[PDB]
Formats: C-alpha cells, sequence, structure tokens
C-alpha cells in the first residue's frame, strides 16, 4: 500500500538492504513498542482522577523516559 | 553509626563474615541516592497532579516506573520454555570421524586481514 | 579415532538388529503391531509407514478430533458440529501443528468441559484437505514439558499456602510418573544410534525451506 | 528504621507522612538485600570470600543501575560523633614528591611431591603381605606349570602399589644372580611384561632402577 | 531497614507483560485475542 | 632392602609544560600579594628511519591495583592545578578519579569490541579503528586534538606568561 | 606544514604509560609499543579538563554579587554529561 | 543459618485479568488499523471519549523509534561525519580523509569549481575497488543492541526480543559449501 | 494451611487417572533403539500442516518437467544415486491425479511423458478412478506403503538443494508422505582366597602431587591440568591466561600473520625464542572456566564478557568466537572424546553447543536460578545442570528433555560429577554434605558429612571405587565408595585447594595457592 518497510529505509540511507528475517523482527519491535506505550498511557489515564481520558498532554510527560519529544502541539 | 551495624548484620545474614569498611558507606550513599531520586519523581508526579500536597499513590506509580527500566531480570519460567519449544524441532548433525574436533568454516572465524592495509 | 569406528560398527550392528527383527494402550498395542506387521515378502517394499489409521481408527473406531482446512480466502475450522471461522496467515496453530507437539489451547478445553478422549497425554488430530473430497490424516500430538510445568500451576492455584519445597517435590513426582527409560550404557555407540534415529525424522529443513 | 527516612526527607525539602515512610523503608531494604545477593554471585565463585568495592559496582552495572563513584579501596572516612570532609590540602606538594613505578609482580610454579623417607609403608607390617609374598616367590615361579595364567591375571587386575620392596627383589635376584640359568628368566620376563600392561601401576619415577637391569638381560 | 521473618514484598515489581488465561496458561499481551473469543463463546 | 631417592620433579630456575605553567602561577601569587600589600601602603617531515614509526617498542611494566590508583590520584591532581586551582577536597578528587577510571574502562572496552568485530569480516567502515571509536564517544577526529592542545596549552601558556610579564612591570614601576 | 607524526612527539603526557597500558592489559591488549598509548591519555586529559574548566566557571561565579572545590562546583558540572551524584552531608 | 537468606519475588504471580496484530501483514500500522487496538485495550482499563490526536502521536513515536533502530544499525557498518557536534548527516561515501597524510592535514586546516571539490573528498582517500558489505544479517542487529543499549530503555521490551534474536542466528556449514562449489563448477 | 506429603501423592495419582496412566527402566539399548525406530516415524508431520492447499491446475507437469531438464544434464558423478528416484515419482503423482480425479489433466500428464516395470505403467493407463485402485488389490497396497531409497548424504544434499527452488512445494508433498529416505554417513584354594581378599582394598593409593602458585596478587580463578600431562592452564582475574610446560619441552610459536590483540593501525606493513611463560590476552573481563579437548589440541574458556572464545594450540592465538547467551557465563566443560560442549549462563538455562556452528543448538529451560554446574555423561548422551534453587536436573543431549529431578539439598550446588561406569551420580554444595544419587531409582542412599566448609569440585577414580572432594577448609578427603568411609585426610598447608583430578594409576593432583 504505502510505506511498508522499504521507503523508511530510503528515508535514512538510500543504499541499504535488509534480510527477509530481519523485517518481521522490526515489526515485532514496533508491536512491542505500541503495547508498552498504550499500556503506560492507560496507566496514566487511570491516574488523573481514577480515570479521565487518553490525553496527548500526559503522553508528553510519559516520553521523558524514552528521551524523545514529539513535534506536535503539546 | 546505627546504619553501620545493621548493614553488617545484613551482610552477615547472607553468609559473609569478612568485608571492607568502605562498602558500608557505599550502600548508605546508594540508599540516599535511591530515595532522593524517587522523591524527585514524586515531586514531578505531584506537580503534574495539580495538587498542593503530596499523595501516597504518586509514590506507588513512581516506584513502579523505577523498577520498570532501572532494574534487570530475565523472564522466568515461561519465556525460556517457549524458546526450547520453538527450537525442539531442530535436528542434530551427523558425526563424521575424520580427525576429531573440526572448526567452523573459514570466513566465519576471527582470521581475516584488513582490506585497506597491504604489503 | 580408532574407538569411533568400533562404536560406529557396534552402532551399525545394533540398528540392523533392532530393525530386521524385534528384540495398557500405548505400549501394549504398538508391540502387537510390531509382532503382526514384521514379516515381509522379501520385496524391496518396507512397511514401516505411518499407517496410524489402521492401528486404532479402523480397528477400534475411537474418538478423535477433526480439524477442517478450507482453501482460499476463508481460513480453517475446528469442531467438537458447532464450527468456528478463523482466517489463515497467523502463526498460532500452523506452527503448533508443524510437529508432534501439543498446543496449550486444547489442554484448557480438554480439562473442564469434555471427558471423552484421554490417551496417555497424546491426542490424535484429524486434518481435512478438501482441495489439494477430503483425505484422512492421523498424527500423534506428543505433549512437551510445558504441560507438566503448567500442570502444577493449576494445582498451585489452590489457596492452600503452597511452599516452594512442596511444589518442587510435586515437580519430581509428576516428572517421575511420566518418565522415560534411560540408557545406562557408558559406551559411546549410543550417540550414533540416537543421532541416526533422530535425524531420519527431521532431515527436511531448518533455515532454507 | 523509619526515623532515618524522615531525616533525609527533611534535607530534600518536604516532610513525609508516617504511613508512607514505612513502605519506602521496606522498598529500600529489599533493594539493598537484592544488591547483596547479586554481589554474592560474583563473589563466592571466582576464588575468594572477601568483600571488595569493585564487586558491588559490577552488580550495579549489570542491573542497569548507576555505579557509585567516589569511594576508593583504602580504609578511610572515620566517624567521630557528622560527615566532615574539610581536608583543605594543596596540590603543589602533591604533584612530584615521592614516586616509584616498580611493580615486582612475577609468577612461578614448582612441583613437589609429598608423602602421606620410609613413610611407614616400605616395611611390610600390614599383616597382609608376608603370606602373599611367600606364595608368589616359591609357588608361582619355577617348576609348577598350569598356574601362571590364573595368578598373572589376578595380579594384572589388582594394583596394590606402594610397597616398592618385592618387585625390585625379583628383578635384582632374578637377573643379577640367575643370569647363567634357564627356565627362570623366561618367566621372569613374562611377569615383568604383564606389569607394564597394568594401567594402574606408577612406574614413572622408577625407570633408573629397572632399565639398568633390563640392559643386563640383553648383555651377553 | 528492618528485620523480620516475613519476606519484604515491594509489590511494585517489573510487571512483565503476561495475562492469566485458564489459571495455568500465560500470554505475551497479544496473538491470543480472537481465538479465545472463538473458543469461549462457542464451546461454553 | 633399601632403594635410591624416589621423587622426580621439574624445578624451573626462577624465584614539562604542566610543571612550568604551575611555576608561573606561583610567581604571579608571589607578585599578586606584593601588589596587594603595596596598594594599601602607597623543514620537518616524518623520517621513516626509527623504531617509533612501526609497532616496535619496549613492553610497559605491569602494575597492580594499589599502585595504579595512586598514579591516578597524582595525575588528576597535577592537571587540576594546571587548570587554575590551588586547593581541593579529597572526596571530590576521589569522585573525579572514579569517573575517569570508568571513562577509561568504557573507552578501552569499546575499542576491544571494535577490534575483534573487524577481525572476522575484513572490511572497515572507517579507515582507522581509532578514528571509529572516537565517533561513538564524542571526539570528532584525531585531527581535532592538535587544535585542543594548541588552544588549551600553548595559548594558555602564552597568555599566562604575558600576565606575569605585565605584573613584573607593575612591580618595577611601584617599587 | 608538518605532519601529525612529529606533532605526536610534541605533546607532553601527564598520565604515565603504566596507567594507560594497564588498562589495555585488563581488556586484553599487549600495551608494548609507545605510539598507540598517547591518544587515550590525551582523550582522558580532554575529558577531565573540560569538567575542570566547567568547574572553574562555576567557582568564579559563586557569590560575587583561595579557590576551593566543593560539591556545589561538582554536581552541576557533572549534570550535563549525565553524572548524578548526591552525597549526604550528615550522618 | 540458611533460613536467613531471602528468596526472589516471582513477577509471574502478579498478572492482569482478560475478559472479552499487524505482524504477519508486512505493514506499518496505519491510522485505521491502530484504532481497533486502542479501543479494545481501553475497555479493560475503562476509558471513554476516544480522541484522534493520541493515535497520531503513537504512530509518529513508532516511526521515530524504528528510524533510531535503523540509524543505530547502519552506523555500525558505514562511515559518517559530524557537523557541530552530534549531528549525523552524510551516511554515505568515503569523503572522510585519512588523518596520517599531510595532504589531508592541510586540507583539514583549509576548512567547474564544484566538481574539483567533490574530487578532493571522493578521491583523496580509500582503495581502488571499495567492496560493499553484505546485507544486514541477524548478527549485525544483535551486536548493535549490545553496544548502544540506549534505543530501548524499557527492560520489558528489550529483553523479550533479544532472546528471539539469538534463536534466529544461522550460517551455512561445511556441507553446503561443496554445493556452492559444485554449482560454480557447473556454470563455468 | 500446611501441605502434607500424603495429599501430594494422591494428587499425582488423581492426575494419572485423569490422563489414563493406569497402564520400565531397563539398561539394554537393543529395545531402546527398537523403540526409537517406532516413535521416530509414528505420525511424522513436518509440512503436513503447511501443505500446498491451492487449486493449481497446471503445476505437476511443469514442475516434474523441470526435474528431467536439470537432473539429466551436466551431472554424472551425483546422478547414479538419484536417477532411480525419477521412476516412482511419476507413479506417485499419477495416484495424486487419481485422488483429485481431473478429466483431461491426468490424461495429458500421462500421454506427454509416457517414456518415464511396464506392467505398472499399463495398469495406471487402464485405471482412472479411485475405486479401481481399491479394487485392484495391488495399487491399494501401493498407496499404503512407502518406497525406501538407500542413498548417500551427498545425493540427499544434492536433492535438498533442488527442492528449495521456486515451484517445488507440490513435489515436496510426495516426499513427506510417499517416499522415506535413508542417509548413510590341586585344590588351588590359596588363589581363591586372594581373589576374595585382594579385591577388597585402606588402599593407601593416594600418590599425591601438588602444583603450587607462588607470591602474586590475590587473584586466581581456575587451573586445569591436561589429561596427557603436557600443559598447565590457569585463568586470572584481569583477563590473563598463562600456559606452563610440565615436561620442559620449550615449545615455540608458529607464525600466523593474523592477530586479534593487536590494533594494526593503517601505518603498518605486513612483514611475514623462550618458553615457560606465554600470556593469552583475548578476553575483556574475568575468566570463570578453563577446559581442554582431551587431546592437547585446543583450549576452551568462557569469560564474563558473555562470549566463548576458542583458543588454538597451532597458531597460539584466538581463532573462534562464540557470541551466545549474551549474558555472563558461569561454568564450561567439554564432552568426552571431543564431540560437543555446553555452558550455563545467568538466564536460568544451559545451551548445547557444537564445533561447527557459532550459535547454540539446544535449549534447556526449567530452572529457577542461574546454572552454576553442568557436566556430560561418559557416553555423551545425558547432561546434569545444577543451580542455587536446591534442585539437580538431568537432561538429554539428543531430545532436550528433563527425565529426572533431584531435590533435597539445603542450599546451592557447587560440584557435579559423573561416575566412570555411568550408573552413579554425585552432588555437593553449600550444605557441607556429599550426596550420591542413583540414576535408575532416583533416591538417595548415602548421607556423607565430612566437610565443614564449601565443596569445590568432585572427581571419581578410574575404578569407580574412590572419590576426592576438594573443599575450602584446607582438607582433601578421599573416600571409599565400594564419616567412617575415608581413606586418608590431607592436612592443608596452603591457602586453599583449586582442582583435583584422576587420570590413571590412582595419581592425585591437588592444585592450591601458597
Amino acid at each position: 500500500t504505502k510505506k511498508k518497510l522499504q521507503d523508511l529505509v530510503r528515508e535514512v540511507d538510500p543504499n541499504e538492504q535488509l534480510d527477509e528475517d530481519v523485517e518481521e523482527m522490526l515489526l515485532q519491535i514496533a508491536d512491542d513498542f505500541i503495547e508498552s506505550v498504550v499500556t503506560a498511557a492507560c496507566q496514566l489515564a487511570r491516574h488523573r482522577k481514577s480515570s479521565t481520558l487518553e490525553v496527548k498532554d500526559v503522553q508528553l510527560h510519559l516520553e521523558r523516559q524514552w528521551n524523545m519529544w514529539i513535534p506536535g502541539f503539546g | 553509626p546505627k546504619d553501620a551495624q545493621m548493614m553488617a548484620q545484613i551482610l552477615k545474614d547472607m553468609g559473609i563474615t569478612e568485608y571492607e569498611p568502605r562498602v558500608i558507606n557505599q550502600m548508605l550513599e546508594f540508599a540516599f541516592r535511591y530515595v532522593t531520586t524517587i522523591l524527585d519523581d514524586a515531586k514531578i508526579y505531584s506537580s503534574h497532579a495539580k495538587k498542593a500536597t503530596v499523595d501516597a499513590d504518586d509514590v506507588r506509580l513512581a516506584i513502579q516506573c523505577r523498577a520498570d527500566q532501572s532494574f534487570t531480570s530475565p523472564p522466568p519460567r515461561d519465556f525460556l520454555l517457549d524458546i526450547a519449544r520453538q527450537r525442539n524441532q531442530t535436528p542434530l548433525p551427523l558425526i563424521k570421524p575424520y580427525s576429531g574436533p573440526r572448526l567452523p568454516p573459514d570466513r566465519y572465524c576471527l582470521t581475516a586481514p584488513n582490506y585497506r592495509l597491504k604489503s | 579415532q580408532q574407538a569411533l569406528e568400533l562404536a560406529l560398527d557396534r552402532a551399525e550392528y545394533v540398528i540392523e538388529s533392532a530393525r530386521q527383527r524385534p528384540p495398557s494402550v500405548f505400549q501394549k498395542l504398538y508391540d502387537l503391531y510390531i509382532e503382526e506387521c514384521e514379516k515381509e515378502p522379501e520385496v524391496k517394499k518396507l512397511r514401516r509407514n505411518v499407517n496410524l489409521l489402521e492401528k486404532l481408527v479402523m480397528q477400534e473406531t475411537l474418538s478423535c478430533l477433526v480439524v477442517n482446512l478450507y482453501p482460499g480466502n476463508e481460513g480453517y475450522s475446528l469442531m467438537l458440529s458447532e464450527t468456528i471461522r478463523l482466517p489463515y496467515e497467523e502463526g498460532e496453530l500452523l506452527e503448533y501443528l508443524d510437529a508432534e507437539e501439543l498446543p496449550p489451547i486444547l489442554v484448557d478445553l480438554l480439562e473442564k468441559s469434555q471427558v471423552n478422549i484421554f490417551h496417555c497425554g497424546c491426542v490424535i488430530a484429524e486434518i481435512r484437505d478438501y482441495r489439494q473430497g477430503y483425505q484422512s490424516r492421523h498424527i500423534l500430538l506428543r505433549p512437551t514439558m510445558q504441560t507438566l510445568i503448567c500442570d502444577v500451576h493449576s494445582i498451585t492455584s489452590d489457596n492452600h499456602k503452597w511452599t516452594q519445597e512442596d511444589k518442587l517435590l510435586l515437580e519430581s513426582q509428576l516428572i517421575l510418573a511420566t518418565a522415560e527409560p534411560l540408557c545406562l550404557d557408558p559406551s559411546i555407540a549410543v550417540t550414533c544410534t540416537a543421532n541416526r534415529l533422530l535425524y531420519n525424522k527431521q532431515k527436511m529443513n531448518t533455515r532454507p525451506m | 528504621p523509619r526515623e532515618s527516612v524522615r531525616l533525609m526527607a527533611e534535607s530534600t525539602g518536604l516532610e513525609l507522612s508516617d504511613e508512607v515512610a514505612a513502605l519506602l523503608a521496606e522498598d529500600v531494604c529489599y533493594r539493598l538485600r537484592e544488591a547483596t545477593q547479586n554481589s554474592s554471585q560474583f563473589m563466592k565463585h571466582t576464588k575468594r570470600r572477601k568483600l571488595t568495592v569493585e564487586d558491588f559496582n559490577r552488580a550495579l552495572r549489570w542491573s542497569s543501575v548507576e555505579a557509585v563513584c567516589g569511594y576508593g579501596s583504602q580504609e578511610a572516612l572515620p566517624m567521630r560523633p557528622y560527615f566532615p570532609e574539610d581536608r583543605e590540602v594543596n596540590l603543589v606538594e602533591l604533584a612530584l614528591a615521592t614516586n616509584i613505578p616498580k611493580g615486582c609482580a612475577e609468577t612461578a610454579v614448582r612441583v613437589h611431591v609429598s608423602y602421606l623417607s620410609v613413610p611407614s609403608a616400605v616395611s611390610s607390617l600390614t599383616d597382609d603381605l608376608l603370606k602373599y609374598y611367600h606364595q608368589v616367590t616359591r609357588a608361582v615361579l619355577g617348576d609348577d606349570p598350569q598356574l601362571m595364567k590364573v595368578a598373572l591375571q589376578d595380579l594384572q587386575t589388582n594394583s596394590k602399589i606402594g610397597a616398592l620392596l618385592p618387585y625390585f627383589v625379583y628383578v635384582v635376584s632374578g637377573v643379577k644372580s640367575v643370569s647363567h640359568d634357564l627356565e627362570q628368566l623366561h618367566r621372569l620376563l613374562q611377569v615383568a611384561r604383564s606389569l607394564f600392561r597394568n594401567p594402574h601401576l606408577c612406574l614413572g619415577p622408577y625407570v633408573r632402577c629397572l632399565v639398568g637391569s633390563v640392559l643386563y638381560c640383553v648383555l651377553e | 531497614c528492618h528485620y523480620s521473618g516475613h519476606h519484604p514484598q515491594p509489590a511494585s515489581f517489573c510487571t512483565f507483560g503476561s495475562r492469566q488465561i485458564g489459571r495455568g496458561y500465560y500470554v505475551f499481551d497479544s496473538r491470543w485475542n480472537r481465538l479465545r473469543c472463538a473458543l469461549n463463546l462457542m464451546v461454553e | 632392602s633399601q632403594t635410591n631417592r624416589s621423587s622426580f620433579d621439574l624445578l624451573p630456575r626462577e624465584f614539562s609544560l604542566t610543571i612550568h605553567t604551575i611555576q608561573l602561577i606561583q610567581h604571579n601569587r608571589r607578585l599578586r600579594n606584593l601588589i596587594a600589600t603595596a596598594q594599601a601602603q602607597n623543514i620537518r617531515h616524518s623520517d621513516p628511519e626509527s623504531d617509533f614509526y612501526r609497532g616496535k617498542g619496549e613492553p610497559v611494566t605491569e602494575l597492580s591495583w594499589h599502585s595504579c590508583r595512586q598514579l591516578l590520584y597524582q595525575a588528576v591532581a597535577t592537571i587540576l592545578a594546571h587548570a587554575g586551582f590551588d586547593c581541593a577536597n579529597e572526596s571530590v578528587l576521589e569522585t573525579l578519579t572514579d569517573v575517569a577510571h570508568e571513562y577509561c574502562l568504557k573507552f578501552t572496552k569499546l575499542l576491544r569490541f571494535a577490534v575483534d568485530r573487524e577481525a572476522r569480516l575484513g572490511q572497515t567502515p572507517f579507515p582507522d579503528v581509532m578514528e571509529q571509536v572516537f565517533h561513538e564517544v564524542g571526539i570528532g577526529s584525531v585531527l581535532s586534538l592538535q587544535k585542543f592542545w594548541q588552544h588549551r596549552i600553548k595559548d594558555y601558556h602564552s597568555y599566562m606568561l604575558q600576565i606575569s610579564k605585565q605584573l613584573s612591570e607593575e612591580y618595577e614601576r611601584i617599587v | 606544514l608538518v605532519d601529525f607524526l612529529m606533532q605526536l612527539e610534541d605533546y607532553t603526557p601527564t598520565i604515565p604509560d603504566a596507567v594507560t597500558g594497564y588498562y589495555l592489559n585488563r581488556a586484553g591488549f599487549e600495551a608494548s609499543d609507545p605510539r598507540i598509548i598517547r591518544l587515550i591519555s590525551l582523550a582522558a586529559q580532554k575529558f577531565i579538563s573540560d569538567i575542570a574548566n566547567d568547574a572553574l566557571q562555576h567557582c568564579k561565579m559563586k557569590g560575587t554579587a583561595k579557590y576551593t572545590l566543593t560539591m556545589e562546583d561538582l554536581t552541576p558540572a557533572l549534570s550535563e554529561y549525565g553524572i548524578n551524584v548526591k552525597k549526604p552531608h550528615y550522618f | 543459618k540458611f533460613d536467613h537468606r531471602f528468596q526472589p519475588q516471582n513477577p509471574l504471580s502478579g498478572a492482569q485479568q482478560f475478559v472479552a496484530l499487524c505482524s504477519h501483514t508486512m505493514m506499518l500500522p496505519t491510522r485505521g488499523q491502530l484504532e481497533g487496538r486502542m479501543i479494545v485495550t481501553a475497555y479493560e482499563h475503562g476509558l471513554d471519549n476516544v480522541t484522534e490526536e493520541a493515535v497520531s502521536a503513537v504512530v509518529y513515536a513508532v516511526e521515530n523509534h524504528l528510524k533510531d533502530i535503523l540509524t543505530s544499525v547502519v552506523s555500525r557498518r558505514k562511515a559518517y561525519r559530524l557537523r557541530d557536534g552530534h549531528f549525523k548527516y552524510a551516511f554515505g561515501s568515503n569523503v572522510t580523509p585519512q588523518p596520517y597524510l599531510k595532504n589531508s592535514v592541510v586540507a583539514y586546516n583549509n576548512l567547474d569549481d564544484a566538481e574539483q571539490q567533490a574530487a578532493l573528498l571522493l578521491a583523496c582517500s580509500g582503495d581502488t575497488l571499495p567492496a560493499s558489505l553484505p546485507p544486514v544479517n541477524m548478527y549485525d542487529l544483535f551486536e548493535a543492541l549490545q553496544v548502544h543499549r540506549e534505543v530501548i530503555p524499557t527492560h520489558t521490551v528489550y529483553a523479550l526480543n533479544i532472546e528471539r534474536i539469538i534463536t534466529k542466528l544461522w550460517h551455512p556449514n561445511h556441507e553446503e559449501l561443496q554445493q556452492d562449489k559444485v554449482h560454480r563448477q557447473r556454470l563455468a | 494451611k500446611r501441605v502434607r506429603t500424603e495429599q501430594i501423592q494422591m494428587a499425582v495419582s488423581c492426575y494419572l487417572k485423569r490422563r489414563q496412566y493406569v497402564d520400565r527402566l531397563s539398561q539394554t539399548a537393543e529395545e531402546m533403539a527398537a523403540n526409537l525406530t517406532v516413535q521416530s516415524e509414528s505420525g511424522c508431520a513436518n509440512i503436513v500442516s503447511a501443505a500446498p492447499c491451492q487449486a493449481e491446475p497446471q503445476q505437476y507437469e511443469v514442475q516434474f518437467g523441470r526435474l528431467r531438464n536439470f537432473l539429466t544434464d551436466s551431472d554424472s558423478q551425483h546422478s547414479h544415486e538419484v536417477m532411480p528416484l525419477l521412476y516412482p515419482l511419476f507413479v506417485y503423482l499419477h495416484l495424486n491425479l487419481v485422488q483429485n480425479s481431473p478429466k483431461s489433466t491426468v490424461e495429458s500428464f500421462y500421454s506427454r511423458f509416457h517414456g518415464m516395470q511396464k506392467d505398472v505403467i499399463e495398469q495406471l493407463q487402464t485405471t482412472q478412478t479411485i475405486q479401481d485402485i481399491l479394487s485392484n488389490f495391488k495399487l491399494r497396497a501401493f498407496l499404503d506403503n512407502k518406497y525406501v531409497v538407500r542413498l548417500q548424504e551427498d545425493s540427499y544434499n544434492y536433492l535438498i538443494r533442488y527442492l528449495q527452488s521456486d515451484n517445488n512445494t507440490a513435489l515436496c508433498k510426495v516426499l513427506t508422505l510417499h517416499i522415506h529416505l535413508d542417509v548413510q554417513p590341586n585344590e588351588a584354594a590359596l588363589e581363591v582366597l586372594q581373589e576374595s581378599i585382594k579385591r577388597v582394598k585402606p588402599p593407601s593409593l593416594t600418590t599425591i602431587c601438588f602444583y603450587a602458585f607462588y607470591n602474586t596478587e590475590q587473584l586466581l580463578n581456575t587451573a586445569e591440568i591436561s589429561p596427557d600431562s603436557k600443559l598447565l592452564a590457569a585463568g586470572f582475574d584481569n583477563s590473563c591466561i598463562k600456559l606452563w610446560s610440565l615436561r620442559s619441552k620449550k615449545l615455540k610459536s608458529e607464525p600466523h600473520q593474523v592477530d586479534v590483540s593487536r590494533i594494526h593501525l593503517a601505518c603498518d606493513i605486513l612483514e611475514e625464542a623462550g618458553t615457560e611463560m606465554k600470556i593469552l590476552r583475548g578476553h575483556c573481563g574475568p575468566v570463570y572456566s578453563t577446559r581442554f579437548l582431551a587431546d592437547s589440541s585446543g583450549l576452551l574458556s568462557c569469560s564474563e564478557d558473555m562470549s566463548i572464545r576458542y583458543w588454538d594450540l597451532g597458531s597460539f592465538t584466538n581463532t573462534v568466537l562464540y557470541q551466545g547467551h549474551a549474558y555472563p557465563v558461569w561454568d564450561l566443560d567439554i564432552s568426552p572424546y571431543s564431540l560437543y560442549f555446553a555452558s550455563g549462563s545467568h538466564d536460568r538455562t544451559a545451551r548445547l553447543w557444537s564445533f561447527d556452528r557459532t550459535y547454540p543448538l539446544r535449549i534447556y529451560a526449567g530452572h529457577l536460578a542461574d546454572v552454576d554446574c553442568v557436566k556430560f555423561h561418559p557416553n555423551s548422551n545425558y547432561l546434569a545442570t545444577g543451580s542455587t534453587d536446591k534442585t539437580v536436573r538431568l537432561w538429554s543431549a539428543q531430545q532436550g528433555n528433563s527425565v529426572r529431578l533431584f531435590t533435597g539439598h539445603r542450599g546451592p550446588v557447587l560440584s557435579l560429577a559423573f561416575s566412570p561406569n555411568g550408573k552413579y551420580l554425585a552432588s555437593a554444595g553449600e550444605d557441607q554434605r556429599l550426596k550420591l544419587w542413583d540414576l535408575a531409582s532416583g533416591t538417595l542412599y548415602k548421607e556423607l558429612r565430612g566437610h565443614t566448609d564449601n565443596i569445590t569440585s568432585l572427581t571419581f577414580s578410574p575404578d569407580s571405587g574412590l572419590i576426592a572432594s576438594a573443599s575450602m577448609d584446607n582438607s582433601v578427603r578421599v573416600w571409599d565408595i565400594r564419616s567412617s568411609e575415608l581413606v586418608g585426610v590431607y592436612t592443608g598447608q596452603m591457602s586453599n585447594v583449586l582442582s583435583v583430578q584422576f587420570m590413571a594409576c590412582n595419581l592425585l593432583l591437588v592444585t592450591g595457592i601458597t
């Protein structure tokens, strides 16, 4: 469809190849990253007042352990 | 010096009877650094909690985050079993006696000279 | 190396001796089949095939589990009547049926509702191939140590203040109850026999195919 | 206990409730107890039983915990009841005052064999050798046939080394004195050859006392 | 910093991703969602 | 019935600018105090004929843990005094030495994983192994060391000397 | 003008070769030629001098609103590199 | 004596209840595919009012995280140059000169007309035939995580994946090498 | 409340009744090999679940047509063992055409390639429905039987290469189902008395030899003596491995032209003594084990840097690296006759290795703590892994299954050893007790209490009648198997005892530190 795995490789290094067995591992890395973020976000969601919302503002406070900052609104 | 005696007792409870006088002070520094960091983590959670006083649930979340990333432990009793299960179908190579302990093929060994440097 | 050929010659003697002539459901029935289907017409047509259908299905008509495979954009199915619809392209049961291994999901269903089929841990699953009319496929699902390790886990979940030592003692009794005979021969000829008889089953592929 | 947590909490800036420090102190004890257990694995396995500073640092490194830096190895930091460290020393005289690069670290291995002269083993006083010595010296050698195979096989199995007397006597008395006679030396070589085929006899340090008599057999 | 017979439980461990299904079987947070629904709303 | 000695064994037969800069600092303190008391009382190219150009060299004498730490304490003390300091605590020195010890261990350990990794492949991303390890550590290149040395040793010494010369003229003018 | 070879001669190391060489022995290196073991000492000097210069800047802006090094000049200088040191001053 | 030693707490006892993939599809999760996973995992925690900005932030976080993994892997196999500190931009050819050449020293000190400058970078150092590296196997990524250890700070994610990486290690043995030799001696 | 043993026993019996275990530990390998044949093919299923369940109207002839084009051209040496294989493949595929029963596809396949005895071919021509196959009474047995081929491993390796190519899954279905392959790589009473008396040995067969280490820094991990008594290897804390000579040979090193411990910067040119000391510097952290190959041809030694680096005795430098557990490694040991090796790490598991691959082959999981001790059975078939969870397991080198579990220790286990006859097992640890376990019954029969400190290593005598237990309290006690069963207590004049080993002639080697 669009941006499966190869165009992201071109986004960094124009001439780089990945083995067939490496692609699935990276997706599982992303799959584990997705679950870890949402579980922690839901934990903070239940911490605001026992539950409020999935909030983009508290996600910024969550990314301090990942040492990353989204260029979003905030 | 009340901390010195209990720390020696803790080491004694683990079957250690000979130590150095500097490790006891190191663990006291480690304990001081551990609580000071987790109190700061409580402060930022309390400041993000838009509350004046510090609640006790923020400490529970703060210590939860500390154990999540700052401590290492292998996955016990369930993940390693799957590894043996997914590798149980791997067969065993045949034994061909020629001279005994053969070696992995050429290239996949630590015997290779640098390409750039030459004679 | 001179010891290795002596072991190899001894291993060759052992394997031919156990192959040419032989030396209450699991062990007794297979021994009867060996005694029945051993003689040969001296033709280069050996009868050591799978033939699991004739062992129990056509001679005892016992209970079995039927697995449906529907080819093409539809997936597979499982029955107990009361079919299920699950798509393919999932590494959840294709790998568990890829060898003689007992998937955990069945064990959960076999302990609460049904009491029908128990064969010393091993179960028989029938695979249907409508489009290669269905074909018969009877294979043995040999349980692994994950079942017995999780067996105590249900037993541990009893709210009776189970200790570590009591569980470990229960670990040993369960393992010893379903234990396998061990060869105590210090000779190294066992390795050649063991490797040959375990490579003839898994000579297909590890990485390439 | 719980009073120590409150003191350093005050230095942090804010006080803590009495129902919170109890759990916090319990958490500290669990971490320190686990740290000592991790340091024990590196400790009781190389070859030692003495606690060192580096062992605790290694446990923190492999547990994704920051290593404590600032404590050396020598015994220091006294307590006089209070942690003063106001030792204002100048670095001018500490630059080049007394230095020596001599290490003097060498390794040497030597081999010595202990006994457990005549360690109450040369003399036959065990009440189990004199009778057997008589049988083998006057009934296994010489005239009587049809006895060599059974006796030699029994002697081949058992080692019973450590007397060191009898085997030398047969060689000395059978070669240096029966050199001009037959029907004895042939069987003396046969029993000697079977001794070399016994894999439980230590004939290493006894090559000079046997080969010299062997060269006597081939001489003349 | 206390001494007692009972083991001090932190109750704030690393919480490795694992859910309890069947009280004996454990899942790594995924790949057992649709199948569990299929064999629980049908078998029982 | 005796014999000879029976024990066979084999016995081996075996049983400048940093100091000078500090001296200039001492001279300025020798001049600063006098002024303070007086104010209130008014072609080279590498020749390939040597053993240094190759890897030939004399092995370094092996030391122990006790002797290595003392040299670390001495080395750290001298370089801090060169920075412009005159007194410091003991634990502060101990913290700096441990950080330097850990930094050296991590740098040396990182080099080892770099050396043995290329020994099995034969191809190098960077032309030098030493060039590579600086990149993961933070040093841009070895060619940046000359600029650091020039701007922190030679320039500092030339600047430090001028202050001494300027204060010497002040002493000659006042007295 | 001049290549790096004799420029390497011009440097005056402070850490002796018996300290850097021992580090290579710990990691599994011979440390038997003079030429490789001078950059590690220089790299170690650069790492400490940057912290030393940073501490000097903090010390000279302490209370101006002889030179003694304390924890107030060390815990902020080590903060940028990621070193977090916190030592209790009593008990 | 032995009773004073503690026992480690089992993390397996504390689990969550379960009342009621994007792995085999070879796809990055899109906006529509992630929506189903968020709503099903928020019902267990009891969340309402599903928004849209949070989904986008998660997608971009995954995109940045995967870029960091590939940047770390390539950096261990190819060369790069640093501009004003920590910025990696080249990820390309051999424009970096050899520091043991005096011509490189004066060139370093210095820093139609455009083509000659490219020659000063692309032709002042290297070999006559620069051979490229094999594609990234299961070994290169395994060693990349060992050295850096900074890409994934969470132990719950880094640990469970690294043993799966170990199980995927493979290299041809002696027996397969003759088959390559036999095939190579057949086409010639 | 408190769980008693009797209710545990009935729980085991209840589970046996649940799974129908109402219904043998022998030593003969004839029936075990006969059994191994039975369950090595009893319902084999490898690609059965991944069968090519596609329509594919036009796959058989195009695939089989490729077989004749590649297997009959430019190949004569490897063709004689595979030319007969093309004969039954046409017949088996013809039956597969009978099973799905097409109208013209089966006729086209038979008519176009009729050239690849004659009675079998003509029977297939005259039959086109499955009912005739069942009524022929000869083709029905043909389908219910397999055609065995006795080919070499190279021919199978030639076949295994072709089957991986594109459009070969349908052909692989016949191989996994229809064809089974084989791969071939005066009373005389005085003599009676001495037979009954001399057999029973206070043997006084110590013959103790000591190797001493002189005044050095207080660091030393292990020291192993070569079985042929030619070399002495030791591991230091600062990644130092030194090799000594025990026969005064003054061995010389050979050129290798490739070194690992040397940087070899770009300013070098590739240009092409003494003994009794040679440092082997290949590791980063401490070295925890050092083992030989029983032939003085190599050296295996795991370290703390999550790597196993094989040492060569021909080039005398690091040659082979094993990036395995990625976790610190505790113990390492070698299989007899130099076949395989294994080690344990911090991940509660031990992994089987090989001499041809740089990655582990088998995974042994089930422990609750780090594995500190592991050994090989003398027949190289069984492994025993010890840990600090007061459990001793017994694994298999072939299938990777734990058959036995031994419990009863009060603490960790620090020593394991297999008896030379391979029927007894020993275990000792921090409990200051020496334990003997039977490999058949699985129950303890001796309670040996002689040491008051930790037990380091265990070594059985060649006659399987004596054992020496080295401890940390400066006491080397040799006990009799065949605290009142001790031969001789050695008094410790040194700091500690490192290793004890029996090779032959009841020679005692005790290694210590002065």
